[PDB]
């Protein structure tokens, strides 16, 4: 019944806990979030090209959501990470051009 | 449970966000319906705090007598023994006195337990004290007697002492009413507080 | 010149917010002098 | 309760020490030289188990006797099931994948490719361009 | 400055009184306070008849 | 083996840190950037021009001063969406099922 | 170094704390003793104009933000939070040396003007009446 | 109770530790030719320095000796009263309330962009979900 | 942005699509849909941000922090919207 | 209707997003185990640390009522340290849930009354440990601003270095412990100024002519420094 | 000044003087008429108590400033140098400008002294001190040439400066309205509590 | 002697009154906590019972 | 910090403070005559202790002896739970809340009967008074 | 604080309200002439009359 809120707080939670796998070197841990990771999302695949050829505002939004969730620059060697990263974007890609974002405090 | 501490900003803030722009009718009201719901949470806090650390204290206080087997004006322990029961009524409802059946020296023994039990359940800043030894005095020297003859040298101390007593049971019971009508008064007082807090919560405005 | 509450080597000394006293000695002074040998003492 | 990585850790430390793993693959297995076969495309026939239990453990619990692990792993294997015909439609419509599922290549080409040249992070602007300077 | 009028007041009566108590024979050891009369009368526009 | 890093060397811990399975861009950790001034400055800046919150809210856009973008996304992207491709259909790659993808990707970029 | 102490530069932090507690609760007296003063004569009065006119009976500053100690600046050979640059090796300056058959100073370690540590090791601490031509104990 | 202490410390002279006083040692005593120098560049009319004077030159804002009874030992005192500015304005900042619990620009500004966009986020995701609760609860 | 407001938003949306009718409603109705979602979503912002921002604290710590062991920090939040919801939009 | 079916991955597929939830939830993904982060090092108080204090490892003390345990550092920790990340090592001198020791005000005077004082600041009191992300975003901004400010500036580096030590010292919470690190930094840009100054108005003196002995032995090498 | 503590018994009352009668309703009536007034002298001190610490500590920090001798952008010291005073009424609201007049020496040294005094004035986490730096660096680059040409060339500068300028006045201004808006609010707020506890100070009953 | 240290018969009065303000600080914190969260749920659910 | 500790006072003797102890001191050892003693009593049945009995006498409630592995060792212990009463009605007190400032017969007694006179006086006295200025304002 | 074996002694009492921190001083060195020896002139050496300054004003 929350289906968008529920799978971005659990992709939240394993992107955590990949993070704290690859601090305590656990392959295990950090495979089976890999594996967790809500691929099976119809609405994030469809946005998935969307994502990657949209240009402009709506890609400036998707960035400033992605840096504020996620600041750090993942290692463009790890297709993990960079999968993992494609992943969220596109995700935030699709809640964006469902409902647009409102990023700014001052707003009415 | 205690929730975290809410973020801060990383770069620092000095005064770039403060308005340009003097504040509007809504925006007053506004201001001024917050400070009514922090005056209502303050005073909310104060009732709920209040009466939880009271309920905790005495429900303490009760654990620890139960735990000494104490026993009050209201008789209401079951570990009693019947005849330190017996006794207890008698101190608190009826009349002590010695009986005819028994031994000068059992009347003896009987007025020294009398007295023993009084004296430790009264301190001196007891208002009944004085009475009950006295009267445990008379029987003292009248015990070498019958409960007719008794009655009436010790009737004077009795009826003083019947009288500090039943004024303490007239104390507990006003107590217990005041005590009553005062938690009522407040739980009634708390709740149209909390009442009038939600319907300020929902007149409410901002982000 | 960016965190001041955080930086208090680079303040003022508690006689300086006291807004009370030929030549006369400075007002402002910062706790910063402590690290110069020569600030207040003589170089006699 | 800590597991030592090194438990005779003054002599084991030094010489024979653990490496950093290896994610994103075994590392200790041959490398495929051919993509995966193209599984069967699935359809609602196979919800059966699912659907079903679902059905039984959420009547349980409005009763209570259930529990909610058992109502959200249920629902979750369920919406999976879903997901696969959902996804199947996904890439068997949309243009963009029609290129992605036919993708080939061999470690040869990949070795042989120089794109790893251009990998290089940008530089961000100038915080200038804030003032328009 | 009312704090250092107060307060040259209070020193002028003080050189009074080590003056008095000194004596008229005796006034080259209040050399002392001239240091501070001087600048006193400069700042004011007094003077102490030194 | 992982010895203790004292106070004094934490400031060189954040922009050289120990190596991981999942390791930062060190390179690029001083070009990370997400400015909480951005739109405070835009309003003063809008405000002093002249402008009401309306018109700046309407004017006001996102920070372009944040962290560069992955090139890997614009240079693997054929490579990444046949992975993802693959992920989603075999249930994120569980009992090694991408790894054809993942091994071309890693290739392509290490270069051994 | 008088000047210094005015300012509390050789007062503890613990020390500063506690003269920072003593205004406050110096001045939250006065305030409440005021107040009760204030609401008292507004009472007999019936009046506001009188309690407004409370709030100026009692403002030379204000209390200092932050403080600086010499407690707060470290020390110390091995401390790294005195290590920004590594000093090169000719300006470093040279310890004592003294050697002979009689006696030396290698077999042990005195330390520094503030960080002083025994010269002799824990076996002989106790015998270190033993190791000296003359002995000046203490008073007690 | 710090002064006038008791020993606490022993005193001590180590073996053939070295003292490096003769038996003359006591009658000897100290000398510098500073006095001696001052006398004869006076005398010689030799270059002076410029403590002498009380003008200081070597800055820009005017500085002026303050001399404890001889050139020899002097400070420079500025002599400016200076002037200081903030380029700030008045009553825009209220540090000892706390802003992240307030609702409003100054409260997210005091809270981050990050925690915005992350409320945005979530607003824009509730959005979705109960847009379609609307939709299948109005197609019914 | 006010309980009020929003109730009186979704009342005007309610009316309006009965008044369009089951087919013609998303087209018709699409400006008072964005008005009555903006006021419900300043209303759950307001209602729900602390939560929302615990989770966000609790993200960056890794949920290290004794306030997000176990899954509190989560059914809080869905708990504050859900309720939102209820209160809102039936 | 269930609340939060889709949430909870973390608890269907049984991944812990930490050793402490692996060892509570016994998933048993982490073949290191779990050495539990004990409580004195989860919270606690400030404390004061200086041997030069008499009440030292004693809490600090506030005009409301604080409990005054106080957070204790790793002063013997273990030889493996696997994760050696600045969230694991942060836990050694700081908690990152920030100090126990924070006010909740009866009233606003009294909040007034100890800002004015110097005993309060929510910066300090309400508030949490900064992470590495934030730290640098910090850090590369005022960096920025120092570039845009003069590039042309020796002390420039130096300026930043105390930054970020002040950063990653955490003095929003702790700033006299910050200060204790940073101002070597901050004596170094002192230094680089009047550098700076006196190559900038060309300031030099007479230097005397060599000493006789300048060199020790006739045979050393004189190396030549400007 | 304070008064002194109130007398107690010296005799030691343990409850002799408790009541043996429950409350009246007139009683009740009273006590909820007490609890009203001591609500209202809570929130009457925290409202004077806030005012006389903020009115304490801004005429202390205006004291302050006036003996060190600082200007704001409110420019309200007497003791400044004209020169001074011109120097920062043009960085303020007038535009800083080299003269055609100077030697470019002089043109150096004004710049400087601009430079010197506005770092000294404004820090680095303040918005406007980046665009007057650049300002200020853009004349440095154009010393020497005419104001005609060097107007081109510092526009880009000056442009983001009288923004950020008028940006942080506007802010002062909207400040001082919405502090006495709000100040305003509280008295009327505390004056209609004053007159409630005056008259439920007529209403009140005992002895 | 070590069933007069339970008692705290060796303490000193300043230590008794430490261990004293130490218990006042941990039950005021706790119930300065359950109140939040006790009035947070009943904010959530607009209900005086839960309070209760 | 308490642990393991230096020597803080010095140990010494006095010149010619006796000792009391020969050259066989370190092979003297002591002897108590308890045991052979405690033998002979029982083995020729001599009058024992009553704390070889576990029950007390001694008192009136029932006491029994716990024993330290030996009839030497013994410590009595008493058996009772014991009821203890008050004669005090509950609820009539309430000490945290001061009494003296609250109007009513428990706040007088809570003060005294001295403060209640001496306040009946001054009731007199202004009563007096004041019935003087109704005389004199209703008499014009 | 009074005793000797206690570390805060001569030191005021810590309470979980501020107060203010300086101690009464009893008369350690009286003159020899107290012409008033009534306990009104001597409790003043080891009490104050007017009670301690350490009373609170509780905000509930």
């Amino acid at each position: 019944s929350s289906p968008h809120m529920d799978r971005l707080l659990g992709d939240l939670k394993l992107l955590a806990a990949y993070d704290s796998a690859a601090g305590w070197q656990e392959p295990k841990a950090m495979e089976s979030a890999f594996q967790s990771l809500s691929w099976d999302d119809a609405d994030v695949l469809k946005a998935l090209p969307q994502y990657l050829n949209c240009r402009g505002e709506q890609k400036r939004r998707v960035d400033f959501a992605y840096a504020a969730l996620c600041p750090r620059p993942v290692d463009e060697k790890d297709p993990k990470q960079t999968l993992m990263s494609l992943w969220m974007k596109a995700r935030l890609f699709s809640y964006d051009q469902k409902h647009p974002f409102v990023l700014s405090p001052f707003a009415a | 449970t205690a929730l975290p501490p809410p973020p801060s900003a990383n770069v620092a803030v000095s005064f770039t966000a403060a308005p340009a722009e003097p504040l509007s009718r809504g925006e007053v009201k506004a201001a001024s319906l917050k400070l009514e719901l922090q005056n209502i949470e303050r005073e909310l806090k104060d009732w709920w705090m209040s009466r939880k650390i009271l309920r905790d204290r005495n429900i303490g206080l009760f654990n620890l007598l139960q735990h000494h087997n104490f026993a009050g004006l209201s008789v209401n322990n079951a570990k009693l023994s019947d005849s330190q029961r017996v006794m207890w009524t008698d101190l608190v409802q009826g009349k002590p006195d010695v009986e005819d059946k028994l031994s000068v020296d059992a009347r003896e023994m009987k007025v020294d337990m009398y007295e023993k039990l009084f004296k430790q359940a009264a301190d001196l800043e007891n208002p009944c004290r004085m009475p009950g030894v006295a009267y445990l005095r008379c029987l003292r020297d009248t015990l070498t007697e019958t409960q007719s003859a008794r009655r009436s040298s010790c009737l004077n101390a009795f009826s003083s002492f019947d009288a500090c007593r039943t004024g303490l049971l007239k104390q507990q019971s006003a107590a217990v009413e005041n005590s009553l009508v005062r938690q009522n008064m407040a739980d009634v007082r708390a709740k149209a507080l909390f009442e009038r807090r939600a319907v300020l919560l929902d007149l409410v405005e901002g982000k | 010149p960016f965190m001041w509450r955080q930086r208090a080597y680079c303040a003022p000394v508690p006689s300086a917010f006291a807004s009370q006293q030929g030549v006369r000695k400075p007002l402002l002074r910062s706790n910063s002098e402590s690290l110069s040998v020569f600030s207040q003492i003589p170089d006699g | 309760v800590r597991n030592q990585r090194y438990p005779a850790s003054p002599v084991q430390e030094i010489f024979l020490p653990e490496p950093v793993p290896f994610v994103q693959f075994d590392q200790t297995a041959p490398s495929p030289n051919s993509p995966p076969a193209p599984l069967p495309s699935p359809s609602l026939s196979q919800c059966e188990e699912q659907k079903d239990r679902y059905r039984d453990i959420s009547s349980m619990f409005h009763r209570g006797v259930a529990g909610a692990e058992q109502v959200r792993e249920a629902y979750n294997s369920m919406a999976k099931c879903f997901r696969r015909v959902s996804v199947a439609e996904v890439l068997e419509s949309d243009p963009a994948f029609r290129q992605a599922r036919n993708f080939t290549m061999d470690l040869k080409q990949a070795e042989d490719d120089q794109r790893y040249k251009q990998l290089q992070y940008g530089r961000v602007p100038s915080i200038l361009t804030k003032y328009h300077l | 400055a009312p704090h250092q009028r107060a307060a040259c007041e209070q020193l002028h009566s003080e050189y009074k009184q080590c003056l008095a108590k000194n004596g008229r024979t005796h006034f080259s050891a209040c050399t002392d306070f001239h240091s501070k009369l001087r600048a006193c009368e400069n700042m004011l526009g007094t003077s102490y008849c030194i | 083996a992982a010895s203790t890093i004292p106070i004094s060397q934490w400031p060189s811990l954040l922009y050289a840190p120990p190596s991981s399975p999942a390791n930062p861009a060190v390179e690029a950790l001083p070009e990370m950037q997400f400015d909480d001034l951005h739109y405070p400055r835009q309003m003063l800046l809008c405000r002093g021009a002249g402008y009401s919150l309306e018109q700046c809210n309407r004017m006001a856009q996102p920070d372009a001063r944040v962290t560069p973008e992955n090139p890997a996304e614009k240079l693997l992207k054929e490579e990444a969406v046949a992975a993802i491709a693959c992920l989603s259909q075999r249930e994120g790659g569980k009992d090694e099922q991408c790894r054809y993808y993942i091994e071309r990707m890693y290739k392509l970029a290490n270069k051994e | 170094a008088q000047l210094h102490a005015s300012e509390g530069f050789w007062d503890s932090e613990s020390e500063q704390q506690e003269a920072r507690l003593q205004r406050h609760a110096e001045h939250r007296n006065d305030l409440e003793t005021t107040w009760e003063e204030a609401l008292r004569e507004a009472t007999l009065a019936r009046n506001f104009d009188v309690l407004v006119s409370y709030l100026n009976h009692g403002q030379n500053g204000i209390p200092p933000s932050v403080t600086w100690n010499f407690n707060a600046m470290p020390y110390g050979k091995e401390n790294p939070d005195t290590k920004t640059f590594p000093i090169p090796d000719h300006e470093q300056p040279y310890r004592a040396f003294s050697l002979g058959f009689t006696a030396n100073n290698l077999s042990g370690n005195w330390g520094d003007y503030i960080d002083r540590q025994d010269n002799k090791n824990a076996l002989m601490r106790p015998a270190r009446m033993m190791f000296t031509d003359v002995f000046i104990p203490t008073t007690k | 109770s710090m002064d006038h202490g008791m020993q606490y410390s022993s005193i001590y002279w180590e073996t053939s530790h070295r003292t490096y006083l003769p038996f003359w040692a006591s009658l000897t005593q100290k000398f510098s030719w500073k006095i001696m120098d001052d006398q004869i560049r006076s005398f010689l009319r030799l270059p002076k320095p410029v403590t002498t004077e009380p003008f200081v030159f070597s800055s820009g804002s005017p500085y002026i000796r303050r001399y404890f009874g001889d050139a020899d030992i002097s400070v420079p005192v500025p002599l400016h009263a200076p002037a200081h500015f903030a380029f700030v304005p008045t009553g825009t900042v209220s540090p000892w309330e706390e802003t992240g619990m307030e609702t409003g620009p100054q409260g997210a500004a005091a809270r981050g962009a990050a925690a915005t966009a992350f409320r945005a986020v979530l607003e824009s995701a509730w959005k979705c979900d109960i847009d379609e609760q609307i939709k299948e609860k109005l197609h019914s | 942005m006010s309980v009020f407001e929003a109730r009186s938003s979704f009342l005007d949306l309610e009316q309006c699509a009965r008044a369009a009718g089951p087919q013609r409603w998303e087209a018709e109705c699409q400006g008072v849909r964005q008005r009555a979602l903006q006021a419900a979503a300043d209303v759950m912002s307001r209602e729900c941000g602390a939560y929302g921002d615990s989770f966000f604290q609790c993200y960056r710590h890794g949920f290290r922090l004794e306030a997000c062991q176990g899954e509190k920090a989560t059914m809080q939040l869905l708990r504050c919207q859900r309720m939102v919801a209820d209160r809102l939009v039936p | 209707s269930i609340l939060g079916a889709e949430a909870f991955p973390e608890l269907l597929s049984k991944v812990p997003l930490n050793p402490q939830m692996d060892e509570d939830k016994h998933f048993n993904k982490y073949k290191w185990g779990n050495e539990p982060i004990p409580v004195n090092r989860r919270t606690g108080s400030r404390m004061n640390s200086s041997i030069y204090d008499n009440r030292n490892h004693e809490a600090v003390r506030h005009p409301w009522s604080t409990d005054a345990r106080t957070f204790h550092p790793n002063d013997n920790p273990e030889a493996d340290r696997i994760n050696t990340q600045y969230s694991n090592m942060v836990s050694d001198s700081f908690p990152e849930g920030g100090f126990s020791d924070a006010p909740r005000f009866s009233s606003n005077w009294e909040r007034l009354l100890a800002y004015h004082h110097g005993l309060y600041s929510p910066e300090k009191f309400n508030s949490t440990t900064k992470t590495a992300d934030e730290i640098r975003l910090a850090v590369n901004d005022f960096a920025a601003k120092v570039h845009a400010d003069d590039p042309k500036n020796a002390c420039k580096y130096l300026m930043i270095e105390e930054f970020k030590c002040l950063q990653s010292a955490q003095a929003r919470i702790d700033p006299q412990g910050a200060a204790t690190k940073c101002v070597k930094w901050f004596n170094e840009w002192r230094q680089c100024a009047w550098d700076q100054e006196k190559m900038v108005k060309g300031y030099n003196y007479i230097e005397d002519r060599r000493a006789r002995k300048h060199k020790p032995y006739i045979g050393a090498p004189d190396l030549q420094y400007s």
